[PDB]
Order: structure tokens, then C-alpha cells, then sequence
């Protein structure tokens, strides 16, 4: 589902796309990150919520 | 004729509201004798 | 009810393959294979 597809502002989710998986997916885990930059280059980052 | 326009009950017909027998006006009209005899005593 | 007469009536209303689930090796039945069809149009009768 994501929020941008229709009503992003409002932050409501609406399906946009499925994944065909017929099988049931026990587990998910965060995948880090890395933004390779030279010191004044990196900027600061947003934190996402779970 | 506001529903043809636009609760419902005629477009359910599964009930029809029936009228009271007297009108409002037919009311009024009963209002105004017994109005006269509280004045009269 | 005296309903009025239904006339008037107004209609609204692609072709998925179907070779996967008749061609290769068909999977044991503990490892039965389900393919999901949306918004396609189907041929069940050549099936």
C-alpha cells in the first residue's frame, strides 16, 4: 500500500501494487543504509517508524 | 416529489406511512374552538 | 408494491496465458504450484 499513489498529504494508504507470493512470509528484517560522501557532502537523514 | 428530486419509504414499498386523519390546519381549527371556550369560562 | 417495470438496463463490463499450468512437469501434490489470474480475460471452455 503506499500513500503517495493517492493521497499522499493525508498519509491514508491505498493498494497500488501486489506481489504474487503464495506462500505465507513468516519473517522481515531492517536493511541498512550506507550513503558514500565525503564529509561536507553527508546531510543529515530522516528516521522511518515500524 | 423531493424524493423524485433527490426517508424513502414509497421506492422501498416495504411500508407505506399512513396519515393521521387530521390535518394540521383541521388541528388549528380544533385549537380555536376550545381556545374561545377557555375564554368564554 | 407496484414496482416500476425493469427496462433501460445499462452495461459496463487481458486473455491470461494459460501454457505454464499445461506445459513442463506437473509438481507433486505437496508441492501443488497456484498461479493467480487479475483483470484477464480467460478460455476456461479451451481448457
Amino acid at each position: 500500500f503506499s500513500s503517495r499513489y493517492v493521497d499522499l498529504y493525508g498519509g491514508n494508504m491505498f493498494q497500488f501494487a501486489t506481489l504474487p507470493v503464495y506462500d505465507t512470509i513468516k519473517y522481515y528484517s531492517i536493511i541498512p543504509h550506507s550513503i558514500r560522501s565525503i564529509q561536507s557532502d553527508r546531510k543529515a537523514w530522516a528516521a522511518f517508524y515500524v | 416529489d423531493d424524493c423524485m428530486q433527490q426517508i424513502c419509504a414509497q421506492y422501498v414499498a416495504g411500508y407505506k406511512v399512513l396519515p393521521p386523519l387530521m390535518d394540521v390546519n383541521m388541528e388549528a381549527a380544533y385549537t380555536s374552538s376550545l381556545l374561545g371556550s377557555i375564554a368564554g369560562v | 408494491s407496484f414496482e416500476a417495470k425493469p427496462s433501460g438496463s445499462v452495461v459496463e463490463q487481458v486473455e491470461c496465458d494459460f501454457s505454464p499450468l499445461l506445459s513442463g512437469t506437473p509438481p507433486q501434490v505437496y508441492n501443488f504450484k497456484r498461479l493467480v489470474f487479475t483483470n484477464c480475460n480467460y478460455n476456461l471452455t479451451k481448457l
